[PDB]
């Protein structure tokens, strides 16, 4: 499966050279396929240098990928691929890393039908879903929308990702992406809508920590660290630097919860006195949980 | 094409209604149902869109005459050319003669209408081609039928035949 | 002031020396003037520094400043907070008529 | 407790008196900022969607209350899914409508500068420079 | 004459319910002069207006008043010509050295507004 | 429904952009100070070398800095470890000080100044960060727009002045280098090319601080080829 | 200022482009940022003196409907707004957190979809809610009174149906008596038609605990 | 396009981009009806407007059939 | 009134700072120029987006992509280029 | 100011009105149905409801209904006051017109509950309305009774069958 500039062309073996054997023009709004990747052999994923991100379906008897779905917003792809049949993770020039999922009215539709339907015949279209068609012409012409899933923000640029369904026996299938100026990182799924508000709530205690240091501070001079900055040592706040480009959606930073375990105790244990929840033995339990069993 | 008339609608049907009843029949897209804003009142009909002719064809099909709606039947149904002034007939001139004598010129596609201007017999003639309207002119242009001159020029709309008009009508002939 | 239109900024590049707010004005941000959450402490320029003028709150700069101005969180996340020096030059047109009216 | 409130300030940005426009904006300054990041974000499209009609408001109490609004909810949906709305008058005919919506821009240009450069509607045709190393593939 | 004799009236009123008004009169004949001071001749306005400000008689409220609707009408028309410069300067800058400081800066809050109306040149 | 992740980095990013060469800590040693030492720094990572031992060995990795790093240059300034002084996205002058405390080395921040904006953007005074060899003053520029020149002092706590400000309007600069001085008055030289002209001409710039009467004054302006690429300073001639 | 024919052949979607976006003062970008991938049209209701909200839709805008979740809490009955509590605070917390944790509104709207006018929501949430609920094979107690037609009785369109065939658009569909035994005619129906994890599966569900 | 009409309100006009005589009008003359040409009414422009609106490889035997076209190795069944 | 001519004022004190500011009467040309100075700003000013081009042009040395990048931000360079 | 009345809001479903049009909105302003306009006080209303557009609206909306909605016959006997009441008007202000009968269908009523059957209205100035129900489609609906004279007066019906007692005050009907 090999991507011209513009268009799609499937390739078979033959002597004497090889020869096309399918070619789908794209939709308008591709110039270049930079990157793109399959669902067993059912599905493509196309990115384009300014575009984002398009899927499309392999069709039997057409002989050509028909899409069904494209992208809100603007981004400039690097590398791509399926965690998943509905779901997608990425990478921008710009540092972004995003993953896009694909609605549930649309999942439900390509899992009752045929693709061979989709290009012509009948698909019965919700009122609505044509309306937009009609309205805008430009936007919605696929006609659905990825809706964003995460998003996150690491300077660097991530040139692959790999997909891995398990690390050293470990039950959550991580996916570790690695950058241009070297790095390795990785996108654990939290399971468990619980442990997720443990992380969550630590995440926020150290975010501002900053912010409360200079606080307690500035009080206790009133009535009886010295920087803004102290506990981050430069200005930035925390979600205005991973947000960046857009905001973080799901995704939770865990290399600032593991600064709580650099510290000193005095620290910890004040941090930790926002929480009507466990002690900071605990915490540090949670924290260093995620490379001894998840990973 | 896709879009039916529904008639016969007592003014108590709703919306969803209607949608019910002909969700039974094919797919709908949408449903029309006009309403007197002022008195909040339907007015006995409605438009119901399918999503293609087939399925729109069929519904009306099998479902015209077919169902009473509050003791009411319901009703279910589917929703340019050469024109030449002639002044000075003769009273002997019948419709059907000037049929006769424009035919030989050019098809016409509706009958000729014959009115008294002034007293002054007139008609109007109308041909499917601005060309065999031209020789109908060229031909019968200040001639003599049943001892009378007859003058046959364009009718007015100022009068037919300009520059635009030979190349549009040129078209829908095509 | 967020609310009162004639009055006129500063905006110029903050130096080194915090603002200062009466007791009337205390406890405000100096952008969207409200009293909630304050953040990082203001910073103003030079030249509105030096004299006498230094002590005066940067709201009003009329009575004498005390506490320190900070910013809100919510003025710090749009970043207003670093436009330039949040300080009010101008007395504007409620306080002065106020003023005469009562004589 | 947003989701909640959609529906709440669904009937005030509908309404027919400017006031409540006015006061039901000044509720997603509040809530957009401190909410952002969250992941509701389809409620603040939803949100969107019911203000962007008012950009063209005069009343001053009113205006700056709906700006502060839309630099709000520049941050919950983010400028590139923001921006979306407002390329598009940003030339226009009309000098007013064009007027309006540079207010807008502005707002964001200062927010966002080295934030809106992936996102600018520009292909090499459509301007005459450009930059080739955009187009730039390893 | 008789068509224009009647904005003379109009400022003439204006500038009485300005200066002696109820406090509802003048705020909407201060809306009325900022909006339409354009279209009245600055020189009517000008040569109307100053005189009052060198009467023995005015009171300091009343005073106040009147040197607002400068401020708010110098800042508008933007090109002034040299008489009223030599005027309207022999009238404000007295302010400047006036005993209370609220004084003070209004008279210095129309300086630093006719500095830029009328240019470097002139003054 | 949804997808809630964690965020790793494994390994952090190897791409050093920034070094600084003093003596930052005295580590193991009641007594020494050598010049021998280096702090090494890539926009976010931020480690610690030592030297002397002829070989380079890793003293220190620092927490965490989630911000980016546009500038690290060491200030030593007389009258006394040494600091870094590190500017970096938001918009923020930091001078930093790398410490000794509970039982392993951490990061601790002296200074942080506000200067415009954060994010990387052009207007904004950071990239370029130069510093008085003597340890007087620090000075910074964007591109296009202003620089700024702070005025370091220390005492009982370490004191910035307020900033000094030249605004050049439409003046994209490149190549900052600056000039030693034996305490007359800093000065710093760099190539200017103007934005808005009609040909390419990129022209050559010197400042001088004059401590006098405290403000920046442009000295000589001389206009050299196209083709320029950088500034260096040449000692004494003495 | 070319005219709009000359500025639609530029245009890869010419059905935007408008008799007015000739004369802006530059055509030929603002034609084609306008058919960007994206980017979304100005309201329209620039170009009416309207004042954008006029009175027309608004005079019949119903008051306010409180949230059904909401309408659990019984405060409709204690507070009677239209024309002390002994509230129970661990009922009230659950409410937003427990019970209620996903809930998301019906319709919401989508990225395109600014508000128009004379829009309203109150219709188009209703017929989402119709079409979901409504079937061909079923009708309804209300529709039956209607058309006189008991249940266990095939509709009156039967007979046609045996004449000219099954629904075009629903080759599933099985009828009682044509292509559905006869049995299968019970009740209100009389018709049918009868032809993972994502990754990110939480596998576990806990809301945050009050106590 | 239309008989050079005259159309006396510019609403109206704008309601005869939806008619039958107008698209009687373009869908007779070749130009097809809707959306696209709901903007121009010179006859001529829209002609260059709708002109403006309206390869694999499979392989033969001998293996020099990787440049011949699907349609013609069908046609060489029919001939084999 | 007193509003809206306090906007003006803030205007062109914003315009000043951060340089490329539409107004309502803004040339095609003066746009696209800011659009332009601020790709090239960001392309060369965060380290990954130095490297990801310097290596797709294959430009011999980091730092020379980035003068490549700052003299863009003049219109003669590309006149200059083709000179050479 | 109001008289007492009731106002209604706007979304109560439907004691006749004092007048009908006036009604307040899901706020508490007072709003025209009509005219679409807002008023800030029962006194600002009393002054629309005495002002020219809401005059004209009422005439623009007396049009828009007035375009849409040997045998046996019938005889009324319409009585009317002994000179009783009648004493202190006198100002020749159409006391010269008779009483007037117009055939209204039942489709338009005041509360819009039931309808389907005509009533003969009859009206005078000031006494109030009176109608008959008629269920027949046609009684004595007669054929060109007189000789096709024309003096319209109001319609075909009063001048064919109504007779106006002005000297007794009697109106009959038939």
């Amino acid at each position: 499966l090999t991507a011209m500039g513009s268009t799609i062309v499937l390739y078979g073996l033959g002597k004497k050279q090889l020869l096309r054997r399918s070619v789908t023009q794209t939709p308008v709004s591709i110039t270049k396929i930079v990157s793109m990747h399959q669902w067993n052999y059912e599905r493509l994923a196309v990115g384009d240098i300014h575009e984002s991100v398009t899927l499309f379906i392999w069709d039997p008897a057409g002989n050509v990928f028909i899409p069904y779905v494209d992208d809100s917003v603007k981004r400039h792809v690097t590398v791509l691929k399926f965690l998943d049949e509905a779901t997608v993770i990425g990478a921008d020039r710009y540092g972004n890393a995003w993953t896009l999922r694909s609605p549930p009215e649309c999942e439900k539709i390509m899992s009752n039908h045929d693709p061979s339907e989709l290009s012509n015949g009948a698909i019965k279209y919700p009122l609505d879903v044509i309306t937009l068609q009609q309205k805008l012409p430009n936007t919605y012409d696929c006609k659905f929308k990825f809706q964003l899933l995460n998003h996150f923000f690491v300077n660097d640029i991530i040139t692959d990702f790999h997909i891995l369904d398990s690390l050293s026996n470990s039950d959550r299938p991580g996916c570790i992406y690695m950058g241009l100026q070297g790095t390795v990182g990785c996108f654990i799924p939290l399971l468990s809508k619980g442990n997720v508000f443990m992380m969550g709530n630590i995440e926020n205690i150290m975010a501002e920590a900053d912010d409360t240091f200079y606080l307690d501070y500035e009080s206790r001079k009133k009535n009886n660290i010295i920087c803004e900055g102290s506990c981050s040592i430069l200005g930035r706040d925390h979600q205005e630097y991973r947000s960046y480009y857009a905001p973080v959606r799901k995704v939770i930073d865990g290399d600032l919860c593991e600064n709580f375990l650099r510290l000193s105790l005095n620290e910890q244990e004040f941090l930790a006195k926002n929480l009507k929840s466990v002690q900071v033995e605990d915490i540090i339990q949670t924290i260093n949980e995620v490379r001894t069993n998840y990973m | 094409g896709n879009t039916v008339y529904v008639g016969n609608i007592d003014p108590r049907i709703t919306k969803e209604q209607l949608y019910e009843l002909f969700i039974q029949i094919n797919p709908v897209l949408r449903i029309k149902y006009p309403k007197d804003k002022v008195l909040q009142a339907y007015q006995g009909y409605a438009f119901i869109e399918f999503y293609n002719q087939g399925d729109a064809q069929y519904a009306i099909k099998i479902m015209n005459n077919t169902v009473r709606l509050y003791d009411r039947l319901i009703k279910v149904r589917q929703v340019p050319i050469a024109k030449l002034f002639i002044k000075n007939l003769a009273d002997s001139i019948d419709s059907d003669q000037l049929v006769k004598i424009f035919n030989k010129f050019g098809k016409l596609i509706r009958e000729p209408e014959i009115f008294y201007l002034s007293k002054l017999k007139c008609a109007y003639v109308y041909f499917e081609d601005f060309e065999k309207a031209d020789l109908a002119i060229k031909s019968l242009n200040n001639q003599l039928v049943a001892n009378n001159r007859i003058t046959v020029d364009y009718a007015f709309k100022n009068g037919k035949g300009n520059a635009k008009y030979g190349d549009d009508v040129d078209r829908l002939l095509n | 002031s967020r609310h009162q239109f004639d009055l006129i900024m500063c905006l110029k590049q903050p130096g080194v020396q915090t603002g200062l707010l009466c007791e009337k004005c205390d406890g405000k941000c100096p952008i969207c003037d409200s009293y909630v959450r304050p953040k990082r402490k203001v910073r103003v320029c030079e030249n509105c520094s030096f004299g006498k003028q230094a002590k005066n709150c940067i709201i009003c700069n009329l009575n004498v400043g005390v506490n320190d101005a900070f910013y809100c969180w919510e003025c710090c996340r749009l970043g207003k907070d670093k436009d330039g020096c949040p300080r009010i030059l101008n007395l504007g047109s409620n306080r002065l008529d106020r003023h005469f009216e009562k004589k | 407790y947003i989701y909640f409130i959609t529906p709440l300030l669904e009937d005030a940005l509908t309404d027919r008196d400017l006031v409540h426009r006015q006061t039901a904006s000044n509720v997603i300054t509040h809530l957009a900022l401190n909410c952002s990041g969250t992941g509701h974000e389809d409620a603040f499209i939803h949100l969107m969607n019911l203000l962007i009609p008012n950009i063209f408001e005069t009343s001053p109490h009113a205006i700056m209350r709906i700006l502060e609004g839309l630099e709000a909810l520049s941050q919950a949906l983010g400028p590139g899914l923001f921006m979306n709305y407002i390329w598009a008058g940003l030339f226009h005919p009309a000098k007013n409508v064009r007027k309006a919506f540079w207010r807008v821009y502005n707002n964001m240009y200062v927010m966002y500068q080295d934030a809106m450069v992936p996102f600018y509607p520009v292909t090499p045709d459509n301007n005459e420079e450009y930059i080739e190393e955009l187009d730039l593939v390893l | 004459l008789n068509k224009d004799e009647k904005k003379e009236r109009t400022l003439s009123m204006l500038l009485l319910k300005i200066k002696n008004g109820n406090t509802a009169s003048r705020r909407t004949s201060m809306r009325i002069l900022t909006d339409k001071a354009v279209t009245f001749g600055p020189e009517m306005i000008f040569n109307r207006l100053l005189p009052i400000l060198l009467d023995r008689s005015l009171e300091d409220q009343e005073r106040h008043l009147m040197i607002k609707t400068i401020d708010r009408v110098l800042y508008q028309l933007g090109d002034l010509t040299k008489p009223y410069v030599h005027k309207i300067l022999v009238v404000a800058a007295p302010l400047l050295i006036d005993e209370d400081p609220m004084v003070r800066s209004t008279g210095q809050e129309i300086i630093t507004n006719l500095s830029t109306v009328a240019g470097l040149k002139t003054i | 429904d949804e997808l809630y992740l964690y965020h790793l980095t494994l390994k952090k990013q190897t791409n050093f952009v920034h070094s600084c060469i003093g003596h930052f800590v005295d580590l193991e040693a009641g007594s020494k100070r050598e010049q021998s030492q280096l702090c090494v720094a890539t926009e976010t990572h931020l480690e610690l070398y030592d030297t002397a031992d002829g070989e380079l060995k890793l003293i220190a990795k620092f927490q965490n800095l989630f911000a980016t790093i546009t500038s690290m240059k060491s200030l030593d300034l007389p009258h006394w470890p040494t600091f870094l002084a590190l500017t970096s996205d938001s918009g923020n002058l930091s001078i930093v000080q790398i410490i000794m405390h509970a039982g392993a080395l951490r990061l601790k921040t002296l200074v942080n100044q506000p200067l415009t904006r954060t994010t990387l953007r052009r207007v904004s005074p950071i990239s370029y960060m130069e510093i008085d060899p003597n340890g007087r003053c620090i000075i910074l520029s964007s591109v296009e727009q202003n620089k700024l020149c702070f005025l370091v002092d220390y005492a009982q706590k370490l004191r910035i002045s307020s900033p000094l400000e030249i605004i050049r309007p439409h003046m994209v600069t490149l190549d900052m280098a600056v000039v030693d001085v034996n305490f007359n008055n800093p000065c710093f030289v760099t190539l200017e090319i103007d934005n808005a002209a009609t040909q390419l001409s990129v022209h050559l710039i010197f400042y001088v601080l004059e401590l006098g009467l405290n403000h920046i004054v442009k000295k000589a302006d001389y206009l050299v080829n196209p083709s320029a690429n950088f500034v260096l300073s040449l000692p004494d001639l003495s | 200022k070319p005219s709009l024919s000359q500025l639609k052949s530029q245009v890869p979607y010419p059905q935007i482009i408008e008799w007015y976006d000739c004369d802006a003062r530059y055509p030929g970008l603002l034609a084609s940022i306008k058919c960007t991938k994206n980017v979304i049209p100005v309201p329209s209701h620039w170009q009416s003196k309207k004042e954008y909200l006029s009175g027309r839709s608004l005079l019949g805008k119903r008051p306010f409907e409180l949230p059904d979740i909401i309408k659990k809490t019984n405060i409709e009955q204690m507070r009677s707004t239209l024309p002390a509590l002994d509230l129970d605070y661990k009922k009230l917390h659950d409410v937003f957190f427990k019970i209620g944790a996903n809930w998301k509104p019906d319709h919401l709207l989508c990225f395109g979809d600014v508000y128009y006018e004379n829009r309203n929501l109150f219709e188009e949430t209703n017929w989402k809610r119709m079409v979901d609920h409504k079937r061909p094979g079923r009708i309804s107690q209300e529709l039956r009174a209607i058309m006189n037609l008991p249940e266990g009785q095939l509709p009156p369109w039967c007979m046609k149906m045996k004449d000219i065939g099954l629904p075009t658009g629903y080759p599933d569909l099985k009828i009682a008596g044509l292509n559905w035994d006869i049995t299968n005619l019970k009740g209100d129906v009389y018709g049918k038609i009868i032809p993972r994890n994502y990754f990110g599966a939480l596998i576990s569900f806990e809301t945050p605990e009050f106590e | 396009i239309c008989s050079n009409k005259v159309y006396n309100g510019r609403r109206t006009f704008e309601r005869h981009f939806n008619e039958e005589r107008h698209i009687y009008h373009l869908r007779c003359l070749g130009i097809e009806p809707s959306s696209v040409f709901k903007g121009i009414t010179k006859i001529k422009e829209a002609q260059e407007l709708w002109k403006n609106m309206q390869e694999l490889e499979l392989e033969e035997e001998d293996e020099e059939g990787n440049v011949m076209s699907k349609k013609v190795y069908d046609e060489l069944k029919k001939q084999g | 009134m007193a509003e809206k001519q306090r906007q003006l004022k803030l205007q062109k004190i914003y315009k000043q700072k951060y340089i490329g500011l539409g107004d309502e009467s803004t040339t095609r040309e003066q746009w696209q120029r800011n659009v332009r100075n601020d790709t090239l700003n960001t392309l060369q000013g965060h380290s990954a987006s130095l490297e990801y081009v310097s290596l797709s042009r294959g430009d011999l040395s980091i730092r020379d992509t980035r003068i490549h990048l700052l003299k863009s931000m003049s219109p003669g360079y590309k006149a200059y280029l083709r000179e050479e | 100011l109001s008289k007492g009345e009731n106002v209604p809001y706007t979304f109560q479903d439907e004691q006749v009105r004092s007048n009908p049009y006036i009604y307040k909105n899901h706020s508490g302003k007072l709003v025209c149905k009509l005219c679409n306009t807002m008023h800030m006080s029962w006194s600002s209303v009393e002054r629309h409801l005495g002002g020219k557009k809401h005059g004209l609206n009422v005439l623009r909306r007396g049009i828009s209904i007035e375009k849409s909605s040997g045998s046996v016959g019938l005889a009324i006997q319409v009585n009317y006051s002994s000179e009783v009441k009648e004493n202190s008007v006198d100002s020749d202000d159409k006391a010269k017109v008779p009483p007037l009968i117009r055939i209204v269908s039942g489709l338009e009523l005041s509360d819009t509950k039931q309808k389907g059957k005509k009533f003969l209205v009859i009206a005078y100035e000031p006494f109030e309305n009176i109608a008959i129900e008629l269920p027949p489609n046609e009684i004595l609906f007669s054929e060109n009774n007189d000789m096709d004279n024309n003096n319209d007066g109001v319609d075909e019906l009063n001048k064919k069958c109504t007779f106006w007692d002005a000297i007794s005050k009697l109106y009959y009907v038939q």
